[PDB]
This record gives structure tokens, C-alpha cells and sequence, in this order.
RNA sequence: UUGGCGGAAAGGCCUUGGGUGCUUGCUGGCGAAUUGCAAUGUCAUUUUGCGUGGGGAUAAAUCAUUUGUAUACGACUUAGA
RNA sequence: GCCCUGAAAAUGGAUGGCGCUCAAGCGUGUUACCUAUACUCUACCGUCAGGGUUGAUAUGAUGCCCUGACGAGUAGGCAGGCGUGGAGGUCAGUGACGAAGCCUAGACCGUAAGGUCGGGUCGAACGGCCUCUAGUGCAGAUCUUGGUGGUAGUAGCAAAUA
RNA sequence: GGAAUACUGCCAGCUGGGACUGAGGACUGCGACGUAAGUCAAGGAUGCUGGCAUAAUGGUUAUAUGCCGCCCGUCUUGAAA
RNA sequence: GAAAUUGUUGAAAGGGAAGGGCAUUUGAUCAGACAUGG
């Protein structure tokens, strides 16, 4: 033989884990994140866009809108840590918004007629409330960017 | 925070200016120093002419052509100072100096480019009053710089052109600040003022 | 196709080449420890070649494992191949260099049959 | 919007180092506009990228990125310590670098 | 396109007149999604070759030979349609 | 007290260099900051120590397992291993359908000595494990023998009339 | 005469940002919160989501860049000499 | 049919030696993957 056979050999029994003691407790957002707050998206597909916070979905995410007929962003998930939350803010009393959860966004190309409809539902009330304050609508459609001699660490937003 | 920085050499102290400039390069800042002839050294003329001569007697004993080189012109006198503060024999050092230009007088492109000053190297901010000092040009011309008078003649001709230029400019900003008077107190004026502007 | 095992950490992947092996042909890369009296390497001055010491030893839990997760086993034939029958997630087989091409198809056959992983198939292989 | 920038300008100054020994595992960045360690505490954790060109296209681009993060402050004047997923080339000592605004905890 | 001005490396600057694109100075009508919660999404200017269509121009230097104001050898100075 | 005089040497030169004058100099004080193979917590290697466990209970009792501490090293001592020629025993071991050998900024294992594989070349033998044995491991000795370089197309190939 | 504040010190007072680590692998221990069944951050990480295919990633190698590195062997108090 | 040393081909580097160490850029090369209804 080419190699003398080993005298032990392990066991191919793959063991089970010890009862792990980690337990998911809810995530409390930071104070500046109240629903209706104008957000700045700092990353991804709609970075730079100014956008309206709506709902803290159960998978930690922030329901966003923008809204669509204002700047192009649809109802959309967005992570809190890639967002600047401004001081400016619209109301959201007259926006239903309960039908939207994780499963609403569940990956079950096309563009569902339910999604396009819900958009116009939710958006209608927002553009309604947005339009009272002058130049707010304008603002929301302009994109955010740093200028020469901006210092994020001091600017207020 | 800028493409290229043009520094009006006058009123600066050589070594203090050299140290701040030589650091800009190692950070990527493209530097171009001008009017190196009106550059200052603390300590009056005789000492620095004595010091320069103390540098002037050093050379390879068997072949002066290879021992220390003594560049006389003010622009290169300062360039001596700077390079001594950069690790130039290394590639990184080479590249840093390759971000720098030093000029006696202000020759073309920069002739219409705003020069800036370095306070921490500005003599009048750094020197104690009553202390004697030196004018680099007067020094260099006393150790073999053949062109103090040429740069002098040109600079006069240059400052004359600049004079009429600034006069033109001063006349237009007038119109702008005299055609503002109307818009000075409109609604949008008070509108702007509310937010700081 | 193999047991759990923690991420293999290798600690010092580089060779340890005998000092000046890179200086004179006559001196082999094969590690050899300097004995010399003033020697910088022996005296461990900053800037020189590191010498193999025991602190570099591999994790017992991952020691002797290849990327696949098995320890390899030198196989000469089917009898040898067959020792790894119960230990299919633990060991891999390596067909000896001197094993003839035709025999290599037979060991190769029997391994697939038994599910033993082979490290050097495409061995003495036509096409 | 001639401006599109959502990052703060930066410069790669050095590796961590003593007088005569360096540590390529840590990098020192000057952040544009930061002047004190109390300011530089704002950028702690933010993402850095060093962006460079190449000849070989990979995913259809000749533009490449080295990602890393701000980890702590350095010295007394806003300079900051950073570690990247790999380690910045050192050829880049003087090159530009990008400090982003995420993770925001604004 | 009408006038000027700039030689320190001017190689840029002022100026006349219209033409054309935009114009967020202001008021409307549309579009944006599904790039799926960040990762990869502005293309910069160097060179060098080739592909076209227009304008344009139609040489020298070296070896060899020759001189001796030159020359160790190269080199240098001559001359040859 | 600081400053000045007293204060003269041979290549050109040294507060380390630049350079510095309400210092970037001298005396004193207060904060902040940079950084060692040291200190603190943690993973892993090893060494030492203490302890648990073959009660029927498959494959390691010189074994599995738990815990704590420790790690500089010439001359030098001991230990555990790596490799070589030959010997007894055993894999009814590899092999002309390719042994041994050689080449290979190809691959894998070992902290290392080393081991293993692929490809190329090759052509008659050779290996693993348990033991036995020694004419058993080289970079040096103005070491031995042989082979080969730079020097170098170089010194030179000019006495004796042509 | 009534205070406040600084300085110093204690709190088994509350809390924001950043960093490195996640060894272990059924249960067994000491606890905590609950009237409770139960639950927990209590003898070592889990959950959710996404990304990678002639690709992410890692190994080696060549080069470049930053810092660093004198020739071994030897006798010697002392060798790069 | 080894090495020293050599020709050719190919890639690369080279401002008074070359070679080494830690690190990464770029280039070349090499990997481990393996199984899920048609």
C-alpha cells in the first residue's frame, strides 16, 4: 500500500448546536425619524432624491414614497442608515398606508396594476398636503447634493 | 480644495513658507509660487550674504562640477529650502516636487490669476517689529543673479497694465453696486435677508 | 461533502527559504537554520527573513485539511481505496504517481461507486 | 445640478507609522473641511472609497473601487484613521478619496 | 462676425453686430416604478495605430569617394550631377 | 541671567538635514496628541503543572477530555522528528498499458527538516509500515577530483636590414 | 445675613456615536423578571435581507510604490570592516 | 543526460550595483466548489 492506514478515524456524526441564547427585540428608530418626515436617500437607485417617510415595516425598513408623480420614486423599501432625515416634514393623517408590509413587497419585469393603483391612492393625499406650503413641491423634485464648502458635520438639514 | 494655488511670494519668510508649501505637495496640492525676488529672510543682509558664502565654498574637492550646486536666483534659492524639506531621492519625493512651480516675477498664465498669501509665513504676522531682515533679490544679486534689473523693468510694465485693469474692474463693480440700489430694498431682498442672505 | 471544520487559518503561507539561497546557486532553498556567530538572521535583526518557529503551528482542528475539508490519503489500488469507505466525508483519495493509466480507471470507477472523493482524477488520462 | 456629489472630499496621506516603521493595515486620511478631532467624530464609521481606472474591463467598466471605513480620529487636526477591505496601494499617498454619508445616524 | 490689446513662457484677453440651443423670471399638461433595502450606473485627455472626405506639400542625411584649416580610432573641415 | 571678547589647522560640510529670530533658540508652567516585540482582553501554536475518564458499553490508554501558568538565548546538555545505502518481517505493495532518474516563477500537506500530486522527459526496475544496521545529510577547510565563468575577441602575435 | 458657582469626590443614575472580536456546539451551572403558564441580555451569535458565475473570492508569481534590510563563515571584550 | 556556464525565442525591469522583509495596485497563473424542480 502507498500509505499506512490511520489508526483512529474521527466520527462523521455532525453535532447539534448548543441552545443559543439570542432573542430578536424590536428596533427603536432614532428620534428624527417620524412618519411624514422628508428624507434624503444617500445611496442606491434613488440616491440624492428627496422623499417622504411613511411607515416602519416589520423587517426594519422605512416605507418611502417621494412621491412618484413628484419626483419618480415609487412606494419603496429603504434602509434607515442610508438616509438623512430632515427637519422639514409633511402631515400623513390622511394617508391610509396600512396595507403595506413585508408581504406587499414579497418576490412572488411586469408592473402589477395593484402597485400602480396604490401609488396614486397614497400619492394623491401627499401631493394634496405638500402643496399647501410654498416651494415644498419644488424642493422635493430637486435632487440633493453637497456644494463647495459644505460640511456635512455642521449643516443642519 | 483647489486645482492650483498661486502664492504671491512677497512678505513671506523663506523657511516658514517653504515648510507650509512642501507639505501641500506631499498631500497632492498643485502649488505655484511667484515673485520669489521680493521674498524675505529674518536677519539683515550681511548675515545672509555671509551664510550664503558659507554655502558657496562647499564643492567636490577633485571635481567641483559634481559637488554641491549653488543656484543663485531667488526662485531657486527658495527651491533649495523647500527640497531640503522633502524626501526627494525617493519616488514619492520626486512626484511631490513635480506638483510645484517657482517664479521670479509673475510670468504669463498666472498674470490674470488671483494670488494668495500664507499668514503663518507672512513676515508682518510672524516677525517682531524692530527685527532686521533681508530682501532675497538684493541677496541673490550680490551672489551672482544677473537679472534683478530685468524683472524690475518688466514688473513695472506689468503693474501698469494691472493698474488700468483694476481701474476698469473697480468701475464696473461700481455700476453693479450702483445698479443694485434699486433691487437693494425690494421684497425678495427682505425675503433673502430673513434667511441670512 | 465533508465535516464542519472552522475556517482554515494558515498563519504563515510563505515558504521559509534558507538565508542567501537567493544569493548563491550552491545554496538550496531548503530551510536550514543559521548558526553563525555575527549572523543577522540568527540574531534576528529588523529587516530580515523570518525563521520557522512553533508559534506558527496550525490549528489542530484544521491541521492536515485541504480546501475541500478532507485529509488526503495516498491510494495505490482498490483495496487501499476501500479503507476510506466509512470515512467518505473525512478523507479524500490520492492516486499514487506510479499507478498505471488503465488501473487508474478502475480505482476511479470504484470511488464513484463508493462516493469517495478523488483529488487527482484527470490523471494518466487519454483525451 | 452641475453638482452630483454626495460625498466629502478626502486625501490619502500616509500609512500608520512611527519614525521608521509603517503599518499598511491602517491608513490616514485628511477629510476636507475637518479641522479638529471633535469634528472628525462625525465621520467615524462612514464609508470610504478610493476610485481608480484600469485597462481591463471587468463587469463592463474600466473604473474600479477600493472600499473601506473611517475607524477613529488621528492627532489634533481632523485627520482620521481608516481601514479598507484590502489596503491602500501607497502609490496613492496624495490621491483623492471619498467619505460618504452612510451609515447616517443623523 | 466688427474693432482692438497682449512677447516674461505673449498662445490669451477686451470689444461690435446679429444668427441659433437652452432659459428655474413666472403659469400649465405628461413621464419616472420592477435597477426590487447599499455594493458596479458622470465620462476626463493622453498617446499610437489603423477607416473614411476635403484641403495641402513633392526632401535630405548617412556609407562609400574626396580635402588637410582636422585627426589614435570615431569625430572635425572641404569637394563631387 | 542671556548676549559680546578672550576662541588658531590642514578635501568641502554638518544642532541629523532643511531652515528657524515675540523661534522652530534659552528658563518655567498647563493641556492635547504621536509611537515598542512592554502593559490589558481575546483566538491559535507549543511547553510545564493540576485534574477527570475504558463501569457493560466499535476506531487513538503512551488515548479522549478539563483547568491554570509560561515562551530571549551563544558555548553547551537533553528531547521529539525529517532524509539516505544496505538487512529481517509485512502490505499476495507500484511497474514496459511505463519503474527509478531528471525538468517544471503548476497544485496540495507540514512551524520545519521534508512529503504528496499533475505535466514534460525517460526506459527496468522500485516503494509504504514494524524492526535491524552504518563508510548516513556540506557553503566554507589557501579542502580533493572534474567541469565552467567574468576578465576578453583583450594582453598580445614588433629582436635577427626586404 | 441668605444663596449660587467653581474645585474635588461618590452613584450597584440614564443614555448617543465609532472600533476589533463571535473561541464554544444536545442538556447539566449561578441567577433574573413574572401572581402566573411563562419569559431572559443568566456556563462564548443570532436573526433578516441581498450579492457572486467563462464571477465574487483566495493562493502563487512578476513589477511598481511606502517604510525597512551592510557579507557570510570565523577567531575575538569588540567584524560590515 | 542534472548544475555551473551559453545561443535563440518570449514576457518584464533598469538616472552610481543587485538581491531581501512587511503590505497592497496592476498583469499573468492556479484554484476549491456541487447539486435543484423541467
Amino acid at each position: 500500500s502507498a500509505q499506512k492506514a490511520p489508526k483512529w478515524y474521527p466520527s462523521e456524526d455532525v453535532a447539534a448546536l448548543k441552545k443559543t441564547r439570542k432573542a430578536a427585540r424590536p428596533q427603536k428608530l432614532r428620534a428624527s425619524l417620524v412618519p411624514g418626515t422628508v428624507l434624503i436617500l444617500l445611496a442606491g437607485r434613488f440616491r440624492g432624491k428627496r422623499v417622504v417617510y411613511l411607515k416602519h415595516l416589520e423587517d426594519n425598513t422605512l416605507l418611502i414614497s417621494g412621491p412618484f408623480k413628484v419626483n419618480g420614486v415609487p412606494l419603496r423599501r429603504v434602509n434607515a442608515r442610508y438616509v438623512i432625515a430632515t427637519s422639514t416634514k409633511v402631515s400623513v393623517e390622511g394617508v391610509n398606508v396600512e396595507k403595506f408590509n413585508v408581504e406587499y413587497f414579497a418576490k412572488e419585469k411586469e408592473i402589477k396594476a395593484e402597485r400602480v393603483e396604490d401609488q396614486k391612492v397614497v400619492d394623491k393625499a401627499l401631493i394634496a398636503e405638500i402643496k399647501k406650503t410654498p416651494l415644498l413641491k419644488q424642493y422635493l423634485s430637486a435632487s440633493f447634493s453637497l456644494k463647495n464648502g459644505d460640511k456635512p458635520h455642521m449643516l443642519k438639514f | 480644495v483647489e486645482p492650483v494655488v498661486v502664492i504671491d511670494g512677497k512678505g513671506h519668510l523663506v523657511g516658514r513658507l517653504a515648510s507650509v508649501v512642501a507639505k501641500q505637495l506631499l498631500n497632492g496640492q498643485k502649488i505655484v509660487v511667484v515673485r520669489a525676488e521680493e521674498l524675505n529672510i529674518s536677519g539683515e543682509f550681511f548675515r545672509n550674504k555671509l551664510k550664503y558664502h558659507d554655502f558657496l565654498r562647499k564643492a567636490t574637492a577633485f571635481n567641483k562640477t559634481r559637488g554641491p550646486f549653488h543656484f543663485r536666483a531667488p526662485s531657486r534659492i527658495f527651491y533649495k529650502a523647500l527640497r531640503g524639506m522633502v524626501s526627494h531621492k525617493t519616488a514619492r519625493g520626486k512626484a511631490a516636487l513635480e506638483r510645484l512651480k517657482v517664479f521670479e516675477g509673475i510670468p504669463p498664465p498666472y498674470d490674470k490669476k488671483k494670488r494668495v498669501v500664507v499668514p503663518q509665513a507672512l513676515r508682518v504676522l510672524r516677525l517682531k517689529p524692530g527685527r532686521k531682515y533681508t530682501t532675497l533679490g538684493k541677496l541673490s544679486t550680490s551672489v551672482g543673479w544677473k537679472y534683478e534689473d530685468v524683472v524690475a523693468k518688466l514688473e513695472a510694465k506689468r503693474k501698469v497694465s494691472s493698474a488700468e485693469y483694476y481701474a476698469k474692474k473697480r468701475a464696473f463693480t461700481k455700476k453693479v453696486a450702483s445698479a443694485n440700489a434699486t433691487a437693494a430694498e425690494s421684497d425678495v431682498a427682505k425675503q433673502l435677508a430673513a434667511l441670512g442672505y | 461533502a465533508s465535516l464542519p471544520h472552522p475556517k482554515i487559518v494558515k498563519k504563515h503561507t510563505k515558504k521559509f527559504k534558507r538565508h542567501h539561497s537567493d544569493r548563491y546557486h550552491r545554496v538550496a532553498e531548503n530551510w536550514r537554520k543559521q548558526k553563525g556567530i555575527d549572523s543577522v538572521v540568527r540574531r534576528r535583526f529588523r529587516g530580515n527573513i523570518s525563521q520557522p518557529k512553533i508559534g506558527y503551528g496550525s490549528n489542530k482542528k484544521t491541521k492536515f485539511l485541504s480546501p475541500s475539508g478532507h485529509k488526503t490519503f495516498l491510494v495505490a489500488n482498490v483495496k487501499d481505496l476501500e479503507t476510506l469507505t466509512m470515512h467518505t466525508k473525512t478523507y479524500a483519495a490520492e492516486i499514487a504517481h506510479n499507478i498505471s493509466a488503465k488501473n487508474r480507471v478502475v480505482i476511479l470507477a470504484r470511488a464513484k461507486a463508493l462516493g469517495i472523493k478523488v483529488t487527482n482524477p484527470k490523471g494518466r488520462l487519454a483525451l | 445640478a452641475e453638482s452630483h456629489r454626495l460625498y466629502v472630499k478626502g486625501k490619502h496621506l500616509s500609512y500608520q507609522r512611527s519614525k521608521r516603521v509603517n503599518n499598511p493595515n491602517v491608513s490616514l486620511i485628511k477629510i476636507e473641511g475637518v479641522a479638529t478631532p471633535q469634528d472628525a467624530q462625525f465621520y467615524l464609521g462612514k464609508r470610504i472609497a478610493y476610485v481608480y481606472r484600469a485597462s481591463k474591463e471587468v463587469r463592463g467598466s474600466k473604473i474600479r473601487v477600493m472600499w473601506g471605513k473611517v475607524t477613529r480620529t488621528h492627532g489634533n487636526s481632523g485627520v482620521v484613521r481608516a481601514t479598507f477591505r484590502n489596503n491602500l496601494p501607497a502609490k496613492t499617498f496624495g490621491a483623492s478619496v471619498r467619505i460618504f454619508l452612510y451609515p447616517s445616524n443623523i
